[PDB]
């Protein structure tokens, strides 16, 4: 909904790439190398 | 034949608890009902507040001076709410 | 009930009335309860006078009433 | 059909008869479609 | 109408009703006594129109309700009624016997007149007739 | 609001007066194109739109059922 | 309350009945 | 009669009666005390409109 | 079934799926048989002016399923078939008391 | 039979004698001036004769019959007999925002009933282990109670009086903080109430919205609840002594229920107190 | 002779039903008349011989 409404230049500004880091660190969403790794190790 | 005339009533009353089409009146009390309903589940009062939902609805003549009919009527009843109908307590004393 | 008090006696009125009057009872009176009793009672009464016109008419009448291309299969049969 | 599933406009009951029962098709045996089946038997002798 | 707020006995306050007279005032302000004035809202005396016709405007809407209601009822009764007598006659035409019927024959008829007795009491609620 | 009131009443007084002569007048007397294209002919109210908005989860977690 | 006599007079009265 | 009928689902073949709404009938009593100072003018109202046809 | 017996307002007795009452009944084990019987027993509940549906009432919506009219009624008129059916019911539950029985008659 | 006759006349003697002294009560104009001498305190007759009744139908319950209107009205005396009465009792007139906070909390209360009806068939206890649920107690539970009290009254006692309190914009934050309150309450026992197979029996670690800010987020809405309401009077010193009371009483139940879930969960639960230490308040303690 | 006064008493009954719905609706408007004031007389229109 609200990417239709915000600045182009707001949207690649340095806050907003500092923004989207500790959102992914407070949801808990940080996908490592080994998590990746077991899961191509894993497939067939 | 009386229990005809039962019938034929009792299928208009079963159609009104429905929205197959029938007056404005009836079409906006079961409106109102629904509103109502809509408002009194606390779960239902959940999910309505985020702008999703409004907007999906925004975007989707009638409508617009139905809407600042209500916006007029708020400010007038936001007006009435406030002043006294005798202006001066002591030059009325 | 005096008639027609007309405007402004009050002035001398009330100048001779204190010395008579030994007790006032002012029947002052409310505006919206006795609207709807008013509107309440009209429904109610005329509610009624329907219903036993209603309850006459069905009995009355009950009582009285039982008291009283187109040529082709057409041509070789 | 165009109609209301629930109404007055659908209190009809569809009523068949046969004389071999095991000549019909499933589908229309089947449950929710035809719901009782009545076999009517020869008579007897007081019957008679 | 008055509210006093007294300075002895129980209850402190009051309720009288009053005449017109300028001697009311001549006797306050000779007792000298403090003179204030209750102000309202205009919403105070701007319900008093609104609920004093609030009552008659939902009985006559009541009557209307129930007035188009018997309408609407009495209209369709008297189409389905009319529409019968015309088929009667015009359509597809229209509509021993004890003792070949014995044993579980009247067990169905029971059911089959308890059914259609009131179609509302089933369709009302979604359920469902015998429908075959 | 007294104009509000008055068009209410005129309103509701006709209605009530034509349903009064037709209720004296009939108690004196006693293809799937079509069918798919009139599925929704008007569009869905908006209080029902926000009723089916609004569902919920309904009796799943229960051991019975 | 307020009777309305014909040719359109309102008449105060007293308290009622 | 002989029937195939089981007698433990015998009692489930009949209709039971049902209550009437009990409430509209206090709300008409309650809307008659509300407003019987008119019910009495108006009954007697009709008894004197029909002892003068009498 | 207690979820279509629930949404239409009919309170399930809570003595048959609180216990195992009525498992040991119920069949028609695929689609339209549920809904065939569940429109089949509200309706019976229905006639009696109940809000309760109770394993009499399944029973019942069962047997007007799994059951044919007749007119014309006889029974068995030499017991020993009796006996059968006796003993290859009470060999069926005691031993498989994974699968229902039909009522004996 | 004579002993029934002889009877017969007892009755009609003392009915006729409790009759007489009601209609002489009833009629005499003395006793109409001193029984309407006490309609100056009907909103007095009500508040304290409802308490008799809360208090009965309490003691129903402890018995095991009560019915769902007598615990509503258990909760409604706790709750009214909190908000309503002290401010009532010191001021006299009670027009405003207590009013409203009597609404909030009984609208705060209903909302484990919604979400435990919502996904289940009614209201009824379902069958369980006994060491799932946490017990406490209960001179604990009846400090809690009296400390809960203690602090109402005394934000009632403390804070100025209902007209001089300030509204226009100072009357939005409190808004912000009930929204904001009731948001977080109904988040948390969304979350917890989803992952329960049984009432209270939790099958896996939950550890999100409100979770993965606080580790107890019911408790802490709660007392952000009764925080929001010393505000609304503007008693502070009551914020701070319920913040008192509530955290040791509420840590000591959290702990309890902490160590029986880390006994009974043992990693999970472990790496997730890791992940968030805050137990009440956000970086706060 | 019973059909014509039964058709009265069937007209009656719904005049009567007609005319308990339109005394509702004309005292619903009874309460917005007033006798019209002036200066001299106010509304109570009688003043001083
Ligand atoms: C209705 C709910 C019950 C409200 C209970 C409130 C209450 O008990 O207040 C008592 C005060 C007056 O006491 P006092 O100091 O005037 O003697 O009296 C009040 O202020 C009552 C206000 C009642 C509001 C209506
Ligand atoms: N119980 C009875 N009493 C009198 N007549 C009977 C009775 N049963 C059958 N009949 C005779 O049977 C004839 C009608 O048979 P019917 O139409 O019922 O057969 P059916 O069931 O339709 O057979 P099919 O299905 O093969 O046509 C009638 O002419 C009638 O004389």
């Amino acid at each position: 909904t609200f990417s239709h409404i915000v600045p182009p230049w707001l949207r690649k500004t340095k806050v907003a790439k500092t923004m989207g880091k500790m959102l992914v660190n407070h949801l808990g969403l940080n996908l490592t190398k080994d998590d990746l790794e077991n899961v191509v190790d894993l497939m067939e | 034949q009386f229990k005809s005339w039962i019938f034929e009533l009792r299928e208009i009353v079963r159609e009104i608890k429905n929205a197959h089409y029938f007056l404005d009146s009836w079409t906006q009390f079961n409106s109102v009902g629904s509103f109502i309903h809509i408002f009194f589940h606390q779960e239902r009062f959940r999910k309505l507040l985020d702008p999703r939902i409004f907007s999906i609805l925004l975007l989707r003549r009638y409508f617009t001076i139905k809407g600042v009919v209500l916006f007029v009527v708020a400010a007038l009843l936001y007006r009435i709410n406030n002043r006294n109908m005798v202006e001066s307590k002591n030059l009325y004393l | 009930i005096v008639d027609r008090m007309p405007i402004d006696g009050w002035n001398d009125v009330w100048k001779k009335l204190h010395q008579q009057i030994v007790n006032v009872e002012v029947f002052n009176v409310d505006v919206v309860p006795a609207e709807v009793y008013t509107t309440v009672a009209t429904f109610v009464v005329w509610s009624m006078r329907l219903a036993l016109f209603v309850s006459l008419y069905v009995w009355i009448d009950s009582i009285t009433r039982p008291i009283y291309l187109g040529s082709l299969g057409k041509s070789r049969a | 059909t165009g109609i209301d599933r629930f109404s007055l406009r659908q209190a009809v009951i569809f009523i068949c008869a046969t004389n071999r029962p095991d000549e019909l098709d499933l589908e229309f045996v089947r449950s929710g479609r035809i719901d009782r089946r009545l076999y009517i038997g020869l008579p007897d002798a007081k019957q008679r | 109408r008055l509210y006093v707020t007294m300075k002895e006995g129980f209850p402190l306050e009051y309720i009288v009703d009053i005449p017109l007279d300028p001697y009311l005032f001549e006797t306050i302000c000779n007792a000298g006594v403090e003179v204030d004035l209750l102000q309202k809202r205009q919403i105070h005396y701007f319900m008093k129109v609104f609920i004093a016709l609030l009552p008659g405007i939902l009985i006559l809407w009541f009557i209307r309700e129930s007035a188009m209601l018997l309408l609407i009822t009495s209209k369709r009764f008297l189409y389905k009624k009319y529409n019968q007598l015309f088929d009667m006659a015009y359509a597809e035409n229209f509509i021993y016997k004890e003792v070949v019927l014995g044993g579980d024959v009247w067990d169905l008829l029971d059911e089959l007149m308890i059914y259609m007795g009131n179609p509302m009491q089933y369709y009302e609620k979604d359920v469902a007739f015998v429908r075959g | 609001l007294l104009l509000v009131a008055g068009y209410i009443v005129r309103t509701h007084l006709l209605f009530v007066s034509r349903a009064y002569s037709e209720l004296q007048t009939e108690f004196e007397k006693i293809r799937e194109f079509l069918v798919q294209f009139s599925t929704l002919r008007a569009e869905k109210r908006i209080d029902q739109i926000l009723l089916s908005l609004t569902h919920s989860d309904h009796l799943s977690k229960n051991d019975s059922g | 309350l307020t009777v309305l006599i014909k040719r359109g007079i309102l008449i105060l009265i007293h308290k009622k009945a | 009669r002989e029937s195939t009928m089981p007698d433990r689902f015998r009692y489930l073949t009949k209709e039971a009666p049902d209550s009437p709404i009990i409430w509209p009938w206090f709300v008409a009593l309650g809307f008659l005390v509300y407003a019987w100072r008119a019910v009495l003018f108006e009954l007697s109202n009709w008894r004197k409109a029909a002892f003068a046809i009498l | 079934f207690f979820t279509l017996s629930y949404t239409r307002g009919f309170h399930l007795e809570k003595k048959m799926f609180h216990t195992n009452g009525f498992e040991s009944i119920t069949m028609g084990s695929s689609a339209r048989d549920l809904v065939a019987l569940t429109n089949e027993a509200l309706s019976i509940s229905i006639t009696q002016k109940k809000s309760i549906i109770d394993t009499n009432t399944i029973r019942s919506a069962l047997h007007r399923q799994t059951w044919d009219l007749r007119s014309q009624v006889r029974s068995v008129q030499d017991h020993g078939i009796l006996f059968y059916q006796i003993g290859r019911a009470v060999a069926q539950n005691v031993l498989i008391s994974n699968c229902p029985i039909d009522p004996i008659s | 039979k004579p002993m029934d006759v002889v009877k017969l006349t007892l009755l009609l003697s003392i009915l006729t004698v409790a009759a007489k002294k009601t209609l002489t009560l009833v009629l005499d104009p003395f006793f109409w001036m001193y029984f309407s001498w006490t309609w100056l305190f009907w909103p007095w007759f009500i508040a304290v004769g409802l308490a008799g009744y809360g208090i009965y139908c309490f003691r129903k319950h402890w018995l095991g019959e009560a019915n769902a209107f007598e615990q509503l009205g258990i909760v409604t005396s706790v709750f009214t007999w909190l908000t309503l009465v002290p401010p009532a009792y010191f001021n006299g007139y009670l027009e405003g925002w207590p009013y409203v906070f009597f609404l909030a909390y009984h609208y705060f209360f209903f909302f484990n009933v919604s979400v435990r009806k919502r996904l289940y068939g009614d209201f009824y206890a379902r069958t369980h282990d006994p060491k799932w649920d946490v017990n406490t107690p209960l001179w604990s539970r009846i400090l809690f109670g009296v400390g809960i009290m203690v602090g109402h009254w005394l934000a009632a006692f403390e804070g100025p009086e209902l007209h001089r309190l300030p509204g226009g914009w100072a009357n939005v934050g409190i808004w912000i903080l009930i929204v904001i309150t009731m948001l977080m309450h109904y988040d948390s026992t969304l979350y917890l109430a989803r992952y329960s197979e049984k009432v209270v029996v939790p099958t896996a670690v939950v550890q999100f919205g409100p979770y993965r800010w606080v580790r107890h987020p019911i408790y802490a809405s709660t007392m952000l609840l009764f925080a929001a309401y010393c505000t609304a009077l503007r008693a502070p010193l009551s914020l701070l002594f319920l913040l008192a009371v509530c955290l040791v009483y509420y840590n000591k139940k959290a702990k309890m229920e902490e160590e029986l879930m880390v006994e009974s969960f043992g990693q999970s639960y472990s790496d997730y107190a890791d992940k968030v230490r805050h137990k009440f308040i956000p970086f706060v303690y | 002779i019973p059909e014509f006064i039964s058709k009265i008493s069937y007209l009656s009954v719904f005049a009567v039903a007609t005319l308990g719905t339109y005394d509702i609706a004309l005292d619903l408007g009874k309460k917005v008349i007033c006798q019209r004031d002036c200066k001299t007389c106010n509304g109570w229109q009688a003043l001083r011989c």
